[PDB]
């Protein structure tokens, strides 16, 4: 099946340009049975379609009225990708941006405008503040279930991702939504419950990734 | 021009219940309403297309129906993993979403308290974390006491979305103090009230032990 891989910075200063890319695998950007879209989502505004590009013996573009004066969506037929450029951004443009394919699924042979596959999303924050990587501190199990965790403190912008034991440990993991502190930096915790018996034999490491600062940190969490 | 109105904006139903969500169009002649399911932290996934066709990999308990301007999405027997927001769509317009929550039995939190690490203390700040794990329903009261004095205005809470297997919530409360303030007190206590408990539960530690 098709895969859509998004990339591009998640921090844009007000008034400057947002630039994202979606790399396609398993279909052609110039396919006659595809339409390549950008859609954004924010807690307030919900899901909002921004625009599209597609090839039908020549390239076409259509854009949403709300962004039409600031937006460009361009195909790259060398790298099998398509871009989003949104100029003159304001805080109202803070959102998760998704690419998606439509116009590929058929009903009685007719290509339909359903968004059948979506990329993973890029969180874009419009802010003048600088990027900052997190500090990572252990939440140690004390003294038959034990809880342990990692405190991921003082980063900007969102998101941070956390795994445990390089993604081997998934059962009983809870990674909390980040909270914005009064400093204007984010913080979150990730916790896991495990058998207390495993503490003297199993190693537990939280793996923290903050892509906007290129921070990847591994923290061993041990008993106190 | 096309507008999409979804009802209800949210609902709670028990595992095994039949659930029905409605979408009403206006200013459209098209019957090609699509539905999406979105789970926490993930992109929306195509669930139903063209009013009634199941998307790839979609189980048979999901079905769609449509008549003039009224479209319905039905889950014939709700499962814990169907916790999600469901969106309808036509053309370039999405509905506002319906949040489907799972109603289940009461479950008391397991409570854990974590002192600040020595490493963090060196930075001049102390975070003390209280964890409430795997509880239902969402309503819970967490109070911080430092040498028995109730704390106010120096803590923040975060809550997870309902778990896709057991339908519970987990919650963290984090008390933030300067290092000097942390070092001036001994007893740090997290007191938790929840309807699953027969009386409030307190977890505490003494700084230095």
């Amino acid at each position: 099946q098709v895969q859509l891989q998004q990339s591009g910075p998640g921090l844009v200063k007000p008034s400057q340009t947002l630039s994202l890319t979606c790399a396609i695998s398993g279909d052609s950007v110039s396919s006659y049975n595809a339409v390549w879209n950008w859609i954004r989502q924010s807690p307030s505004r919900g899901l909002e379609w921004l625009g599209r590009t597609y090839y039908r013996s020549g390239w076409y573009n259509d854009y949403a009225e709300s962004v039409k004066s600031r937006i460009t969506i361009n195909p790259d037929t060398s790298k099998n990708q398509f871009s989003l450029q949104l100029n003159s951004v304001t805080p109202e443009d803070t959102a998760v941006y998704y690419c998606a394919r439509s116009g590929h699924i058929t009903v009685f042979g007719v290509n339909v405008d359903a968004f059948d596959m979506w990329g993973q999303g890029t969180m874009v924050t419009v802010s003048s503040a600088s990027t900052k990587g997190p500090s990572v501190f252990p939440l140690a199990p004390s003294s038959g279930t034990a809880a342990l965790g990692c405190l991921v403190k003082d980063y900007f912008p969102e998101p941070v991702t956390v795994s445990w034991n390089s993604g081997a440990l998934t059962s009983g993991v809870h990674t909390f939504p980040a909270v914005l502190q009064s400093s204007g930096l984010y913080s979150l915790s990730s916790v896991v419950t495990v058998p207390s018996s495993s503490l003297g034999t199993q190693t537990y490491i939280c793996n923290v990734n903050h892509k906007p600062s290129n921070t990847k940190v591994d923290k061993k969490v041990e008993p106190k | 021009d096309i507008q999409m109105t979804q009802s209800p904006s949210s609902l709670s139903a028990s595992v095994g219940d039949r659930v029905t969500i409605t979408c009403r169009t206006s200013q459209s002649l098209s019957s090609y309403t699509h539905w999406y399911q979105q789970k926490p932290g993930k992109a929306p996934k195509l669930l139903i297309y063209a009013a009634s066709s199941r998307g790839s990999g979609v189980p048979s308990r999901f079905s769609g129906s449509g008549s003039g301007t009224d479209f319905t999405l039905t889950i014939s027997s709700l499962q814990p993993e169907d916790f999600a927001t469901y969106y309808c769509q036509q053309s370039r317009t999405f509905g506002q979403g319906t949040k489907v929550e799972i109603k289940r039995t009461v479950a008391a939190p397991s409570v854990f308290i974590f002192p600040p690490s020595d490493e963090q203390l060196k930075s001049g700040t102390a975070s003390v974390v209280c964890l409430l794990n795997n509880f239902y329903p969402r309503e819970a009261k967490v109070q911080w006491k430092v040498d028995n004095a109730l704390q106010s205005g120096n803590s923040q809470e975060s809550v997870t979305e309902q778990d896709s297997k057991d339908s519970t919530y987990s919650l963290s409360s984090t008390l933030t103090l300067s290092k000097a303030d942390y070092e001036k007190h001994k007893v740090y206590a997290c007191e938790v009230t929840h309807q699953g408990l027969s009386s409030p539960v307190t977890k505490s530690f003494n700084r230095g032990e």
